[PDB]
């Protein structure tokens, strides 16, 4: 083992190498595998499908403001038109995988900044008006980021959610989020972060299209700076790849 | 930008709107305008067949306080140049990012249905793409021009091979040297 | 040949076999195997049509020359050496000291010319392909006393059989041959400077040996070299500008590549 | 001085005799192949594996 | 083994030690070694001349400047008025060595560029007239770089080598120079390179004065570049040494 | 191989061997001496001269092209292929994946021309058959410099001695030829359909190595293949249509066979 | 290498060498028989004698 600081990881197609980062979190100990067959209740045969499912799907790229609040993606949903991973999903009716998300965010030694990359299992949300529920298009985008806002949420549209920062919108203390698993990014010694997520749920498998697994968060605590004459423009990007997939009830699409 | 040693290196920027494409071209040994000069596309002219992998490297030659993501993806051919970044990343590809040895090496590997393949541009036996696009931002503290080349090598791997010895088009003789 | 693959699983430790630095002058040595989970596959292919033995090992014309048979100056010679052709020197140019036997051939051809005579019926030609090594004697004329070839070797053939062919040592003065040489001939460093200052490797004439005819016939030669039992070292990037001169390396500067319409088109 | 040996399959024998006295009159060392890239690609002093992090 | 990035040379009488550089790129995979009683031709006594001659020659320095276009040095007569090398060069008559190349140019973290350190064996040239051949005194200079240009060479002087830097001069393809041995100088992450040749030419021994052996080419594909505000003169300097020198057939000088 | 007979004597049994279903596709394997009592007579005949390599294995002429002697465009070339005799085509299309070997022959004619000049002697003419592969240089008149053949093989001949004959492996991208695609060739279903889209094979080129004379000659080349180490797959019925087109299929539909004055008629 | 094999008697010997490096020089395998009906005749799955019936 030398210089610590460097990784590399080659899952199926794709391969992503960082030269400045931090140690690798993964899930709660336990590295992601296929289901035995002493806990499962299907009657049919598994389809393990490919390499062609297991890789690196690159997600859409945000602007790290001055002023921006925070954003997040719903994991099962948000590879729902990303290659052959969105043809075996809605195709069949089962499934569970486990994923490898990744973050890229690099600046110069003149700029600062901090994230907090945090993954929560089974994340809840609250609706504007609290006689009614969310809708669905304001709370999970078509693989493009959901932002946070600094008023509260006002008093529209009797469906949107609370974009409440501070309490993150599930009705919690932002500053007890550590709990799940994660990964700091401080551009002063940091410039990405990995995190393997496996398979918790309490069915031994779930639907794909009608119960989100996970929730990816992103909040800056210390908003960027820089002082004049350098680039104004800090972009972020994810790479997420499902692992050790399976599939059941094979039907038509939907 | 032929006539200079400005054809060698791709300028990267550092802008607003994310997913700007750096470059691209078809992925043809000694057929494509790009690759039929190169070391590697003037050994591949002298035969007709070929077979195997092939190693791209980069080299990131912007100043040490510069930082930035990059995406390098390889679709063979079922439908060519992905216009979206999403549309790239459902082929094989790998994310490199800069800084402390940046050069990073992406590998096409071999996937066709034939054994061999044509030197020559043959529409029944076509290879793939080739492309990069941005994954983040080139972010640079003050006082640092921030437009910054890169450099792109290109070699064979091991189980490479050639056949049927050939004759090369390129030089052409018109009388005998007095 | 060429060698096998190797099943690869996923993984997450921090090998990086991607990621190195091109300063230091080294190839990477990365395998598809090594960036992406592949299959196994046994490859059964061979680098036989590449080597250097193989891939020099062909005969290409060098050049022709003619001589008439009307006059009494009808022979004619050449200066030996491999830089008239365009085919065989940029095959030779991607070494630099090489060493090699070879075995010539000569395609000789003929033809007739305009006479007032009433019938013509010419008997077989023959040749009388001679080798005159550097610093010896000379012929003048097609009835010189140079042409017994007491000690120089000569070829005799009559039209219409299989064409002569032999082999040749390797006949030089240094441990091998030079392609690109770098300095002068004379020792104060004036005059000549190019890669002729170590060739001279004799000369060649050619005659009719029949007396005369009412023609008369024309004919040309062609040479045929082949580099036999070949050894190369210390290769080089090939030529990429045109040829001009037969004893220097001047070029006129062209585009490193042809162009296309953008950066990103395809 | 004959010898009977392999010749090139895809995937048998064949004789040979010389009849002369010099050696330049003998046929090609086709049958010969002898690869070792380490003098061009990675000339360098130090041995480098792949899996370590190149400088440092 | 501990901090790869630091070497150190002590031939001779001078010692060269950086703190921040590549690995040692070592010829064509062999040390420079004495000549072998088994293929000599010589009948006199050669002469191991001393340490006074394997020892670090630094040449004349250049300025880095925005559009500079590429440097050269003739290897055997670089060296013809350094020291005992240039006395044991013209007094004999033959003679063998090997090199030893360095390069330094070291620039802040603020700062940009690349360069092409290559020795190339055998180096011709072409003339700017076609039919003439070049001169001597514009094809060698007296320890004293010779330079590239931007325009081809234009029609002057009859003599004049042409200047045309990619195609090199030589008549190739300026990106396939990377055959022989050599180094890149990126100063985002190094400060000089080392090149260790042995002796490659036909014959044993070969004169010093008629017949040049290498040929030390200096490319920059990037240019330098630079914010206001900063050091604007970069120079650039080469420290070389022969290695393993032998001579035969004394003569009066000249 | 052939098979003997055995002795059968009269039986009365319920063994049946006549009566069979045919809806189960499976040929019957009665004997005569199943269904009749017959003697014991033991064959000595023998399958021989009805295998595949004893049936494909003879030259046959695919195509002659001829070149004029009298201009710059003398020379003549042809695309290789092996469907423009009807002979050779037939004895192709009763299978569909072969694999073979081949040995050329080229028997080369000459003949005069009217010409004015008062006396003609000409001598032996020399040929000089090319063979360009797919993706290589090409000639375009008889003074050019693709003839110099550094790579390529050529064949010299003078009139009147054997014929040349040489031999060709099995050359192709696939693990054997392909008589029959069913498919195009562009992935967008659109354009050329049928079987020349994987067929390239080369070209072949002839010239006159002679200057020039007073005839001046004409002559015409001859092919000849002779498939040799032969190995058949998957075969299928005969033609009945006549052909019609090198590259297609098409044909004229006609009667299945001809017709006789009755059913019962003999 | 030359073999003593047999030749085609109606109802003796006969030498042979080959001369040259590859395998396609060799001459055609014309001394070679061999037969397999049953891929084309009866290619059924369940195998049926022509003593029984043959449906039921
Ligand atoms: C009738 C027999 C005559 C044999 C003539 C021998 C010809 C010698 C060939 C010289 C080698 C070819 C030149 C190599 C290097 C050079 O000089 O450019
Ligand atoms: C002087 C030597 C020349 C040798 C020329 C080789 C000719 C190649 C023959 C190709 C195989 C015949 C075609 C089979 C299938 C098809 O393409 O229809
Ligand atoms: C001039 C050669 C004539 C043809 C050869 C006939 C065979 C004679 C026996 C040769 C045995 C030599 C030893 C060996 O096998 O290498
Ligand atoms: C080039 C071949 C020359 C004619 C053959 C003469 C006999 C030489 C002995 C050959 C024995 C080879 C072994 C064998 O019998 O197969």
């Amino acid at each position: 083992g030398y210089s610590d600081r460097v990784r590399s990881i080659t899952l199926g197609n794709s391969t992503i190498t960082t030269q400045e980062c931090a140690n690798v979190v993964v899930g709660y100990g336990v590295w992601p595998e296929y289901l035995k067959d002493n806990e499962a209740t299907g009657e049919d045969q598994p389809t393990q499908p490919d390499v062609a499912t297991c890789r690196f799907y690159t997600l859409e790229s945000v602007q790290w403001m001055k002023n921006s609040a925070g954003w997040w993606w719903k994991l099962p949903d948000a590879l729902s038109q990303m290659g052959l991973f969105g043809q075996n999903m809605q195709y069949h009716y089962l499934g569970r995988t486990g994923y490898t998300i990744h973050v890229q965010c690099n600046a110069s030694k003149f700029h600062q900044g901090c994230l907090l990359v945090v993954c929560v299992p089974e994340a809840e949300m609250g609706c504007s008006n609290l006689n009614n529920t969310p809708k669905f298009a304001e709370l999970s985008g078509g693989d493009n980021a959901r932002m946070f806002t600094d008023t509260e949420v006002g008093t529209s549209n009797d469906k949107k959610v609370q974009t409440a920062v501070w309490n993150a919108g599930m009705g919690v203390g932002v500053g007890n989020l550590t709990i799940f698993p994660h990964q700091w990014i401080n551009l002063r010694t940091n410039n990405s972060a990995t995190i393997v997520m496996p398979y918790i749920n309490s069915v031994p498998m779930d639907n794909m299209y009608r119960h989100n697994n996970l929730t990816l968060m992103i909040i800056p605590f210390v908003p960027l700076n820089y002082s004049e004459g350098s680039s104004p423009y800090v972009p972020i990007t994810v790479t997420i790849a499902p692992m050790c997939a399976e599939y059941n009830g094979l039907r038509l699409a939907s | 930008n032929v006539n200079g040693l400005k054809a060698y290196q791709i300028p990267v920027q550092s802008n607003s709107d994310n997913r700007r494409q750096v470059f691209g071209f078809p992925l043809q040994p000694g057929a494509n305008n790009v690759l039929n000069r190169t070391l590697l596309g003037e050994i591949l002219n002298y035969y007709t067949h070929w077979s195997g992998s092939i190693k791209l490297t980069f080299m990131f030659c912007g100043s040490a306080m510069a930082t930035g993501k990059f995406l390098l993806a390889y679709s063979p051919p079922g439908a060519g140049v992905p216009k979206n970044r999403r549309d790239a990343m459902l082929g094989t590809h790998v994310i490199w990012d800069v800084g402390l040895q940046s050069s990073c090496v992406l590998c096409v590997p071999w996937i066709s249905q034939t054994h061999y393949r044509y030197v020559v541009e043959d529409e029944y036996t076509a290879a793939g793409y080739v492309t990069c696009w941005y994954q983040t931002n080139i972010i640079v503290p003050a006082d640092v021009q921030s437009t910054c080349d890169i450099l792109c090598f290109v070699s064979a791997c091991n189980d490479f091979s050639v056949r049927m010895l050939k004759d090369t088009p390129f030089i052409r003789q018109d009388n005998f040297y007095q | 040949r060429v060698a096998d693959t190797v099943s690869s699983k996923p993984t997450n430790s921090e090998s990086i076999p991607a990621l190195t630095a091109a300063e230091t002058g080294h190839t990477s040595q990365v395998v598809p195997s090594d960036t992406m989970q592949t299959r196994h596959v046994k490859n059964y292919h061979s680098r036989s049509e590449s080597s250097i033995e193989n891939f020099l090992c062909r005969s290409a014309c060098v050049y022709y020359a003619t001589y008439n048979n009307n006059s009494e100056k009808g022979y004619a010679e050449w200066v030996i050496n491999t830089r008239q052709v365009a085919q065989l020197l940029r095959r030779k140019l991607e070494f630099t000291y090489l060493r090699f036997d070879l075995e010539l051939t000569f395609v000789i051809t003929s033809a007739q010319e305009p006479s007032t005579a009433t019938s013509v019926d010419a008997p077989v030609q023959t040749q009388q392909i001679m080798y005159v090594p550097p610093g010896g004697p000379v012929p003048t004329k097609v009835t010189d006393y140079a042409w017994q070839t007491s000690t120089n070797p000569s070829v005799f053939w009559t039209e219409g059989n299989a064409p002569p062919r032999m082999s040749i040592p390797f006949i030089s003065i240094g441990n091998a041959y030079s392609c690109f040489y770098d300095g002068w001939t004379q020792f104060s460093r004036n005059g000549v400077y190019g890669i002729n200052t170590l060739n001279n490797m004799g000369t060649l004439y050619m005659r009719h040996v029949n007396e005369a005819g009412q023609g008369p016939i024309k004919s040309t030669v062609r040479i045929y070299f082949k580099p036999k039992h070949v050894k190369a070292w210390v290769p080089r990037p090939p030529r990429l500008c045109q040829y001009e001169k037969q004893k220097n390396v001047n070029f006129n500067p062209t585009g490193v590549t042809t162009t296309r319409s953008n950066i990103t088109t395809t | 001085g004959a010898q009977v040996s392999t010749q090139k399959t895809g995937a048998i024998h064949y004789t040979n005799i010389n009849y002369y006295k010099d050696a330049a009159s003998n046929s090609a060392n086709r049958q010969d192949f002898t690869q070792d890239p380490g003098k061009f690609t990675e000339p360098v002093k130090d041995i480098m594996i792949k899996s370590m992090p190149a400088l440092n």
